[PDB]
């Protein structure tokens, strides 16, 4: 029931967006708390990546799990369960709904230096996202 | 509570005056078959002369429809079937339910003029697949 | 039962985030569709500009209609009804809550021709909007 | 259903193990006096230890508390009282119910702390007002 070629046009993004973000990849911490333009890059890229993950891990639970309900962050774990992510890499990027709801938190007022540490957290974590997701596709043939 | 399919159809009647621009409505996604997901295709003329009065005319949708339907205008996501990618308007035209339609064939001319074919859809895998796996090979995963 | 400086504060942020996108105000279409960058900027922008609003109504109509829910497409509409911003200003500024919908949707897929006009629209409305807000709690003495 | 206040401190206790860097936990917002509004106090020492095991240690609160409180982590904002303005720290002791506290009067040491005067808030109301009035000069409207 799943559509392979909706999930890879979100991986596709993913991809582009993980490109973008790699380019802070060597900012310092001073540099980027005094750009406030390189702030508001990193934190679109980080919620476009999130929400993309998001919409990749309902549409996979739709069809494995249908009318269950699942939040995000338990949208992560239960990939997880069902090995589609690994163990390890569903608790370590579970916390990326967090950084989703606070990048899109109606009382916004989001810090700096948290998500200057979630952009070394992205570009390690959902590189690995995008190939176990990939080899899921492969799996289904 | 939440509206069927039905009255969604009977209230769209009311479109006509609200949104004049407006030449079909079409539901997808989990209501049809979780937020509301729905499809318009603008006259492409009265929407041009439509602007000039109102510069964010299209963002208003989602309000007016959620005065009309009765439901939280904050969980409806519009797409424009004008400008969207030829893979949205196939998912829409395949599992998509017409709400509202002038002339009454308008679905149908949409469903032939948008429909990809099983083949055209595997040439769309491969692109995408081929660019996620130039992705996962220069980021060394 | 207002408290004035939690108004404040977000007005003095609104104005803050005008003036960084002010700097995109002569940027042409085809300058700006051609910068994935300027595009992450602006749309940033626009979302901690509409939500900085949503947050300022839905303070002031808890005080005025405690209890009462009000979606953030009414809420703007709302506050017309009581003068608190004029019944014009209320109209053309309302579709900014569509605008915020988009910008934080799941589905995310933006179209950033729909964003260069929101551009224009937000510098041009909501700094009446700030007019009108501190005209208020002016009059709350 | 949305659980009590009074079933918030109890299950609270099971945040001592969950979170082990938390001090205190503290409702406020609506939900207190819609979404659900947290502010945090860690222990400086643990927190930093537990971030050398956990990038985004921070934005994994919301994930916890959902599953302990079995609400809707998506729908929580968490305000890290260790870093925040004064302004937020003095309206969370102002309206906050405390739900999670370690030892029994970290909440009034809290209080004690950061609680403003009128006239302090007032000193802020007149820079801000002062800033949205240079706003609204430069701006011209």
């Amino acid at each position: 029931n799943i559509e392979p070629v909706i999930i890879e046009t979100r991986l596709e993004l993913i991809g582009r967006y993980l490109d973008h973000l790699k380019k802070f990849e060597n900012i310092s911490l001073d540099d980027y708390l005094s750009s406030f333009e390189q702030q508001l890059i990193t934190e679109r890229l980080l919620q476009l990546i999130t929400q993309a993950a998001i919409d990749i891990n309902d549409h996979i639970l739709s069809k494995l799990k249908s009318g269950k309900s699942y939040t995000n962050f338990e949208a992560f774990i239960e990939l997880g369960k069902y090995q589609i992510l690994t163990p390890e890499l569903a608790k370590q990027i579970a916390p990326s709904s967090g950084l989703r709801n606070r990048l899109v938190a109606e009382f916004d007022d989001i810090d700096p230096n948290q998500v200057f540490m979630a952009i070394s957290f992205a570009l390690q974590q959902y590189p690995l996202y995008v190939r176990q997701i990939n080899s899921y596709l492969i799996t289904l043939e | 509570k939440i509206p069927t399919i039905a009255e969604l159809r009977e209230l769209s009647l009311r479109l006509l005056t609200k949104i004049p621009y407006l030449k079909m409505l079409v539901l997808f996604g989990s209501r049809a078959t979780s937020d509301w997901d729905f499809a318009v295709l603008y006259d492409e003329e009265k929407y041009n002369l439509y602007i000039q009065n109102n510069p964010l005319a299209a963002f208003v949708i989602p309000g007016i429809l959620g005065e009309i339907f009765k439901i939280n205008s904050d969980k409806i996501d519009i797409v424009e079937l004008n400008h969207c990618s030829k893979l949205i308007a196939h998912f829409v035209a395949r599992d998509g339910k017409v709400l509202y339609e002038e002339p009454g064939d308008e679905f149908d001319k949409f469903q032939q003029r948008v429909l990809l074919s099983n083949t055209e859809i595997k040439k769309i895998e491969k692109t995408k697949l081929e660019n996620i796996e130039n992705f996962l090979q220069r980021w060394g995963v």
